[PDB]
């Protein structure tokens, strides 16, 4: 009945793509193909044939064609429809205005037309999953460019957008700056709600929790797959207090320039270790609200919570979440904004998180998500606006945005765009 | 005769509900599958209050399930006691609302409550005779309370005469569990104080407390709240289905209970309510199910007793009891706690005796409270209310579904003007 | 009727309570599971004094057990005898009294306290008739002497006209078991002399004479120390539980036994105590029983009644007797030692016969001595706490807690005063 | 129900630990691991869950990682909780500067967390066991730095620590005077009682008592295992006269700044030397009086009593309790303060002492441990006052404490708190 669409925009859209179907196939019983063996809840998921065969609904794009031609050659080679996977002639190089004016213009109709097919073959549509990277390319300008035609075509239906949002320190691309706030000033407007990670945030995670000084990629992805997993596991199971992806935009926005929650998986504990646990309630929602455990390298402290929905998983006792959230809101340094006395949305869900074979995680009881919406990440805004501002004042890189669509105009406009919202950040921050 | 309709709302109201037609169906004899297995023929003769009859002697349940999605109601006929329900009586929509009051109220619901209206409408023409409807749903989600209060204005306009008894979860004080309550139950009271003739107010935390303190149950779930719920919905309606040596209507109840039309807001109760290793240390007997039954402690709503006064009381037992001891137990609560009780009404209990009691229970006793400190419990949503509204927190999600900020400061100038009137009748004469 | 309600505190009182609880249920037939298998049905009349009823024959003891640790209690109700509490009486916190007086008073016991007596409210409003309270403790505990004297405060003001009598263990002269046992005595006694009616001083010290002595006993416990208070609290409750000749209630001792409202402090003793060898070299009759009733060697307290006179003194007895021998006896001890008593009072004993004894025995008898000996107690006392308060000892335990200097002298001042008033009445007639 | 933390800083307090946790899952049934074969309440110092895998609740912590590497490849490794053990860069080189400024700043926040996470987790707070070294290092400025972090974080909760002691002629570092009388400084102010042992004291023991030449640092530990056995054992098993871990703070701290017991275990008997001794209870209580005796070479008779504990364990009676305290009252060469009339503090068990396999005690049928507050440990402190006059008056040292973060002045403002102490316990000694 419920349905999720989901996008996969770039390299990092493709690869955090390949652990998320890694791990819904694994949490239904399917057979790396659309085959189960000799599994009834996919339907949110995987559209079904009469062949036995089920198809993922979802759609991997990218303008450069080496990540999505090893889907093709890869292990789920025959899971995916071929005509899902879209590639183009060359990639965005990391620009901004190839992604979003030269290239994107030449696969925009084609992707779009491959979502209409699936919108229309939905008993009823919910929402809208995109994966795609922050740093730049096709995640800032196709996203941009695809946000606004769904934005169209669609209209109120939810946008949900998970993106790889540029570390403070780590950087992979010299233009992040230009490609972050290009791509921001032209989605708040057309986004509903963006999950915030950061590649920084969770390499901490993986070795001072998991105990592994070699983190690759697929590591990040997998961790990653477990959170949109609980967050769309109301959907796809049955559970004692559920939660749509809908309830997600008003719990969590207060605001609708405001909509960028962070992200955070409170039992990334590794498999030796567990061993000398108890992993109960009360212990892993306070781990949650620590600095040593958010995917998005921002201290909370140093801003007010605004909302947090806590997504739990596995055996809990409502009882215990309750007492839990009691004793946190009474902590003084955990500080919530005053004008949102009601400060949590919470969900229960009876299905543990499965464990992925060749994983990191241990073979947790009960796991929790939390989605939390921070004055603190103002910081990371305005220190994402300096970068850019540096590069700028020299025109440091502009001639290759300027000779391929863009215009210099443009840089102002998304510029003090981002200015503007770093103020309302600070509004709604005072009271009286 | 005096026929029930039961509409369900949201998840909330679908899980209480699916606990309280298994509890109905366990004290009529009547087996997941609809047919009668009974011993005492009693149980049998009143069985049309809530259930219809088929061929087969399949009983069906005079129930509504409406959501605005499936999911919660296909885990209820997948579970226990789901395939009693009638198919045609499952009406939902697709797209679920999102926790917000406009959308249930207006928009989604509002195209989807004709679709419940001809169910409702059909299960209350099959009644020889209509006592009321029957509504469970929570004023904290949006489905429960945006399409919920959207129901009950189309059937009260509908069935002006008839009474309508709700029994609506609050909101918490201490903990929330959606962002937007103060938003949805500040609405949604807003009908109801309109709407509706007597409302149960409970909320979990309350019944949190009466499984940590009462019953020491260390792994509460839902079903073991849901219980609770169902055996005081289940008690304030014994009377209609068996018989007693005094026996209490809805009608009567409401007369009782409610002396001023707005002031219909009630905190239930139960007991006995003991743990397994405690039930061996009690007789069992009037004199203590009267004395838990006014305990703060033992009641299944947050707002404490004594931080107001009774305007009314009702006190429904069942079991075969000596009249003189519940008459006198009534009379010694009255006389002790004088202060706790509004001095303008010389008698301030209302009792009934039924004769048969719930499966297990020798004796069993359901507690309605009318009570000035119910002040509170509005008093802190509006607090909560005019703090969001201040700075239009969510309004967005709201005004875009249709809704208007003049609707917002109706909705909470109603709730004060409410709360202004229950305390203005906790003072003496003159 | 005339029921007794028991209350516990600190490790003191529920050591002595469980041994007490254990002798009672011994004479009235209680198994441990609680049923009843008497053979007496005089045992059975007047159950109701200290146990309460319940379905299937349990009978549950009107007892309050309440430490600031549950480790005690925790031994209480695994030893035998502990599962017949009821299990809501156990009211305890989590971090316990470093045995200072003020912790337990002002600190930690204050926040408890409220827990405490929303059970003994609930207890005594099941009695019928209430006798009065039952306090057991200890004045060199932290506990027992801060929070059972703010009990003491609690109920004397809740229940003015109720009799409650406080069988307190007294620190020994010979040797201490609490560095701080002047502060927390001195600070007991300024509560118990204002706030209660009759207060049973013992010492282990004696009672370790007691053993060594008479009943040559070479491995005193605990248990046995407990079991000789527990015969003796047993005694002076046996009238509102047998009939006899002659009863004395609780009041009844208390208006014998108190001349002045401030002097009630009572020393108490038992008889026969013989060892196992030389109980075939005794008679076992009332001459002889009333001989070692009034020795020195034979009472519970260290204070001995030579250095004194006695004010007044009951003699309790039990089992069938001449009554002709008793007030003989009586008389005889009276014209003896006529310099022990004092002359103003021209009667200085109270009488009883109760007419069932304890099991095993034929015969028995308990003491009750009000002697202005007492005095060196206090005043020994006195001496210590002075020593110590003189150049602040360790009073930053206490002041720290919420406590203050001038509550300390205070205290000094009211324990010198009631020393003085005891040897004012020592004196005869002008 | 009851808990007890406990921290142990430094090679010493490591040490020590190592048989403090060997006696004690021995004493509970436990199999070197967490695991119970297929008892009860153990709740008071180890953690329990759902594995069957009990959790020592103690803290390891040194900034030196060799003698804790030791027990990550000892017979214990799995039993404690791999993040309690905490190692540092280098260690603090018998510099307190070093282990208080310097070194202690960079792991003092990392050890204060995982007391919070332990300290959150039980059902009720009763106090905090430190053990350390007084000699220096890590012991002498780790554990002031700590103990001021938990006097604020936990306030009023109690705060015993067992600390060795210099011995007056037994030395093993050059710098021991500045240490001593720099931690001693630092917590005075933060600490609750603190319980001294010299490693010469307990050398005559081992070998004047025990028949042993050859003690080694095993057996020392082994002696100092018993006595906190001891001192815990209400907590941890039943008996006729009961004990708290916050009664020793009143009952032997007459003032605030004089809280520094001796202590004593008087049937110290080797198992040969025990089948000719009838081991009653009048005896061994005499033995605690005795110089002979002591674990702290510091002589009772000296000065004069203010307060003792005593702890008896197994097959006693409190009948022969009362008279053998009543004698020792009586003689006259055992002399207490004027101002305590009440000078006991009695604690009965009925659990008796267990002896480790390989150890060197009898197995003894009933042991009394005595905590005796005395005058005669300010002979100690003006011993140590001498010999850090004599090394500060050259400035033998400072220049290695003055460079690492400490001052000048501090060694001017820490001797003279040490004499305002000698002086106060001067004045405590006389009356009238
Ligand atoms: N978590 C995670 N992040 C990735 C992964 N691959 C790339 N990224 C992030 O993507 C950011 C840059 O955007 P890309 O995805 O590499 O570029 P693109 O989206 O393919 O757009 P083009 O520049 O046209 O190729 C880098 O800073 C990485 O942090 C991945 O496998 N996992
Ligand atoms: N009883 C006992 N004492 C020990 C043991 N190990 C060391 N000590 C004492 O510790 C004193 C010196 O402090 P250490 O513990 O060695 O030094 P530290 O605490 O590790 O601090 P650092 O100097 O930084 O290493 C010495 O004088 C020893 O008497 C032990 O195993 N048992
Ligand atoms: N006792 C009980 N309360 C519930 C249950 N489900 C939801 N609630 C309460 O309902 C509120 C959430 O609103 P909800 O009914 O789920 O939204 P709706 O589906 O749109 O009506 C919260 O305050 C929950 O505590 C349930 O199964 N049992
Ligand atoms: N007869 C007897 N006396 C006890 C017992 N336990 C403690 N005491 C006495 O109580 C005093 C100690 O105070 P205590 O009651 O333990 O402190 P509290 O728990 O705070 O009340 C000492 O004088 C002991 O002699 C017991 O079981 N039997
Ligand atoms: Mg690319
Ligand atoms: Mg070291």
């Amino acid at each position: 009945m419920r349905e999720c669409i989901s996008v996969h925009i770039g390299q990092a859209g493709v690869q955090m793509g390949n652990a998320c179907w890694e791990l819904y196939c694994l949490e239904h019983g399917i057979q790396q193909d659309g085959i189960i063996p000799d599994d009834s809840s996919f339907g949110t998921f995987f559209s079904e044939t009469g062949s036995g065969k089920h198809v993922p609904r979802a759609v991997f794009v990218d303008l450069e064609q080496t990540v999505i031609g090893e889907i093709r050659t890869g292990h789920y080679r025959s899971l995916f429809h071929p005509e899902q996977l879209i590639t183009g002639k060359e990639d965005a190089a990391n620009n901004y205005a190839r992604g979003h004016y030269t290239i994107g213009k030449e696969i925009v109709d084609s992707v779009l037309d491959r979502v209409r097919k699936m919108a229309d073959q939905c008993s009823g549509l919910q929402g809208f999953l995109i994966f795609h990277s922050f740093g730049g390319g096709t995640g800032s300008g196709f996203t941009s460019l695809l946000m606004e035609r769904l934005s169209v075509d669609y209209g109120k239906k939810s946008k949900l957008e998970f993106s790889v949002y540029p570390a403070p320190q780590i950087s992979t691309a010299v233009v992040e700056p230009y490609n972050s706030i290009l791509t921001t000033h032209t989605t708040l407007e057309h986004s509903d709600c963006a999950f915030m990670v950061d590649n920084e945030a969770i390499y901490d995670i993986c070795n001072r929790n998991l105990d592994i000084e070699r983190p690759t990629y697929t590591n990040l992805n997998r961790l990653i797959g477990q959170i949109v997993s609980s967050i769309t596991a109301s959907l796809r199971f049955d559970g004692a207090l559920n939660v749509d992806l809908t309830e997600f935009q008003t719990n969590l926005v207060p605001y609708p320039r405001i909509h960028f929650p962070l992200v955070t998986y409170s039992p990334i504990i590794s498999a030796e270790k567990a061993y000398h646990e108890q992993l109960s309630v009360p212990e892993i929602t306070n781990a949650c609200f620590e600095y040593s455990n958010q995917m998005v390298k921002c201290d909370p402290r140093r801003g007010k919570y605004m909302a947090c929905c806590l997504l739990y998983r596995g055996d809990v006792v409502p009882k215990d979440v309750n007492a839990a959230i009691a004793t946190i809101k009474t902590r003084k340094s955990i500080q919530f904004v005053d004008w949102c006395p009601t400060g949590f949305k919470v969900g229960i869900n009876y299905q543990p998180p499965t464990a992925v074979p060749g994983g990191d995680l241990a073979k947790v009881q009960r796991a929790v998500c939390m989605l939390s919406n921070t004055t603190a990440i103002a910081e990371a805004w305005a220190r994402l606006d300096h970068k850019f501002d540096l590069m700028y004042s020299k025109r440091a890189f502009v001639h290759w945005y300027v000779g391929e669509g863009m215009e210099e105009g443009e840089f102002s406009e998304a510029r003090e765009d981002m200015a503007a919202l770093e103020k309302d950040y600070e509004e709604v921050g005072t009271e009286s | 005769m005096r026929e029930i309709v039961h509409l369900q709302a949201g998840q909330c109201g679908n899980q209480i509900g699916a606990k309280f037609w298994e509890v109905i169906s366990d004290e009529h004899g009547i087996d997941p599958t609809g047919a009668y297995h009974g011993d005492s023929d009693l149980q049998l003769e009143r069985i049309n209050v809530y259930y219809n009859e088929a061929t087969g002697g399949k009983y069906v349940p005079r129930a509504v399930l409406v959501d605005l999605e499936p999911g919660t109601m296909d885990s209820v006929r997948s579970g226990p006691f789901g395939q009693i329900f009638r198919p045609d009586n499952f009406v939902f929509g697709q797209s679920g609302a999102g926790n917000n009051w406009a959308k249930g109220h207006y928009t989604e619901g509002a195209e989807l409550v004709d679709s419940v209206l001809d169910v409702v409408r059909k299960e209350a023409e099959s009644c020889d005779c209509l006592q009321g409807f029957q509504l469970t749903h929570s004023l904290g989600g949006g489905t429960g309370s945006g399409m919920g209060t959207l129901l009950i204005s189309k059937i009260r306009e509908e069935y002006p005469d008839r009474i309508m008894n709700t029994f609506s979860v609050v909101p918490s004080p201490k903990v929330s569990d959606t962002v937007v309550e103060p938003y949805n139950a500040t609405l949604s009271v807003h009908q109801l104080v309109e709407n509706t003739d007597e409302t149960y107010c409970i909320d979990n935390e309350a019944l949190y407390d009466i499984c940590f303190r009462t019953l020491k149950l260390t792994t509460p779930t839902y079903g073991d709240l849901n219980h609770l719920v169902s055996a005081t919905m289940s008690g304030v309606t014994t009377c209609l289905r068996f018989p007693g040596q005094l026996n209490a209507d809805l009608r009567k109840l409401a007369v009782n209970m409610v002396p001023f039309p707005r002031l219909h807001f009630f905190m239930p109760g139960f007991a006995p309510l003991t743990s397994r290793g405690s039930q061996q240390y009690r007789a069992l007997t009037v004199p203590e199910l009267t004395q838990q039954m006014f305990d703060a402690k033992n009641m299944m709503a947050a707002c404490d007793p004594r931080h107001g006064r009774y305007l009314t009381v009702a006190a429904i037992f069942r079991g075969r009891m000596s009249m003189k001891e519940v008459d006198e137990q009534m009379l010694n609560v009255q006389n002790k706690n004088s202060s706790y009780f509004v001095e303008w009404i010389p008698n301030n209990v209302k009792t009934a005796v039924c004769d048969i009691p719930p499966r297990g229970l020798k004796m069993s006793a359901t507690f309605i409270g009318n009570s000035t400190a119910i002040q509170e419990l509005f008093k802190r949503i509006s607090e909560q209310f005019t703090a969001m509204f201040r700075r239009k927190a969510f309004l967005h999600w709201y005004t875009g579904e249709g809704m208007d900020e003049m609707e917002f400061t109706e909705a909470e100038s109603n709730m004060n003007d409410l709360v202004s009137e229950y305390q203005q009748y906790q003072d003496a004469t003159a």
